[PDB]
């Protein structure tokens, strides 16, 4: 019969909002951070939910350290920094990496195991003590 | 070496990896400087002692990595790479930088870690590199950091680990974008109060400063925490103390 809300799961009789494929009660279509409704203002979809203009800028504005652009895909968080999945690589040989790889921290930069093995002995000995 | 060059233009590989290939001269790399289409060139862990001016022919380079060679000097042509964003010169034998090196208009990340560099190594226009957001000067021989460091307003990361620094310029306080400051292993005794204008206490931020002959109260504040340090260097008593230490 009539469209049904996807937030409270109850039938609608009046104004039907349409977003992300699902129908929404106007007061039940809310941001996931602040419980404020949109009531007509533009929403921002992110992995299934929607946000207001500012919150989406606050919690999805991770910047890639390599290409210096806002990450749209999955974010790789390491050493107080963030990388795109396809941008994350060793800082010394540019070989692509994942968090499942064994890299070392060098001035908060990722260095692949082989490269660190190629490091000078005195440097590694000094880095042990740091 | 004659196989990674022929495959790169017909299949259009923008990224070239020739790391650890026993290369002592880029001119010996057959047809290397005809690959004007490449955007990334990795020549790390080789035996280069110099870089030819032919590097200018690779005008579309965005990532250039010379990590761990024996490079003693660079050509001025190195600053003609208009699309260059990342330049890794870490772990070499550089004690000088070529004339007009700071003419790089798009340089974002500069790594000069582990060389033989001091303040006199920097060209006059070095701090024209206002697009830099990360500068690593770790393991070098800097005694004095030039005030023009304040001109790098987009800098988020600055590493001066294991140098010969006796003092920090107050102009570091002008770096409003700084997230990381590495100043361990120097000969610093006091911090400029202007550093208090910055805030590096965040979980995403970094302030390492161990292995320095700090004055006792600063050391105590370090034993208390970074927040206590920044709070202390803003205080009036510490301003007076700083004024007394200078005089
Ligand atoms: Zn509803
Ligand atoms: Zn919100
Ligand atoms: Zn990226
Ligand atoms: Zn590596």
């Amino acid at each position: 019969g009539v469209p049904i809300c996807g937030a409270c799961r109850r039938p609608i009789e009046g104004r039907v909002v349409n977003a992300m494929g699902k129908q929404w009660h106007v007061e039940h279509f809310v941001c996931a951070k602040c419980e404020k409704p949109f009531l007509g203002h533009r929403h921002y979809e992110r992995k299934g939910l929607a946000y207001c203009e500012t919150h989406y800028n606050q919690l999805f504005g991770d910047v890639c350290f390599h290409c210096n652009r806002v990450i749209e895909g999955d974010v790789v968080s390491a050493l107080n920094k963030a990388w795109c999945v396809n941008c994350f690589a060793c800082s010394t040989c540019n070989t692509k990496l994942t968090l499942k790889n064994k890299f070392v921290e060098f001035d908060m930069k990722p260095v692949c195991k082989k490269c660190y093995e190629k490091f000078p002995l005195e440097l590694k000995k000094r880095l042990k003590k740091l | 070496l004659k196989k990674l060059v022929e495959e790169s233009r017909e299949k259009n590989q923008p990224e070239v990896d020739m790391s650890d290939r026993g290369i002592s001269n880029m001119l010996d790399v057959n047809g290397l400087f005809t690959l004007s289409h490449i955007t990334q060139l990795v020549l790390s862990h080789n035996k280069l002692t110099m870089v030819p001016p032919n590097i200018a022919e690779l005008k579309n380079l965005e990532v250039l990595n010379f990590f761990n060679n024996q490079i003693e000097e660079l050509p001025t042509q190195i600053s003609s790479l208009q699309k260059l964003k990342h330049l890794n010169l870490g772990m070499n034998r550089l004690n000088t930088l070529p004339r007009g090196f700071g003419s790089l208009p798009a340089l974002e990340v500069l790594d000069l870690t582990y060389n033989n560099l001091s303040e006199n190594s920097l060209p006059g226009n070095f701090f024209y590199l206002t697009t830099l957001r990360a500068l690593y000067l770790s393991d070098n021989d800097f005694e004095i950091l030039p005030p023009d460091i304040g001109k790098l307003t987009k800098l988020q990361i600055l590493s001066l680990r294991d140098n010969d620094l006796i003092s920090l310029p107050k102009e570091i306080g002008e770096l409003t974008q700084l997230k990381e400051l590495h100043i361990q292993g120097n000969r610093l005794t006091v911090l400029p109060p202007e550093l208090g204008n910055l805030d590096l206490t965040g979980q995403k931020q970094v302030f390492k400063a161990e292995n320095n002959p700090w004055v006792t109260p600063i050391a105590d504040q370090f034993q208390l925490g970074v927040s206590h340090v920044f709070e202390y260097i803003r205080s009036e008593t510490y301003k007076y103390l700083y004024g007394r230490h200078m005089q």
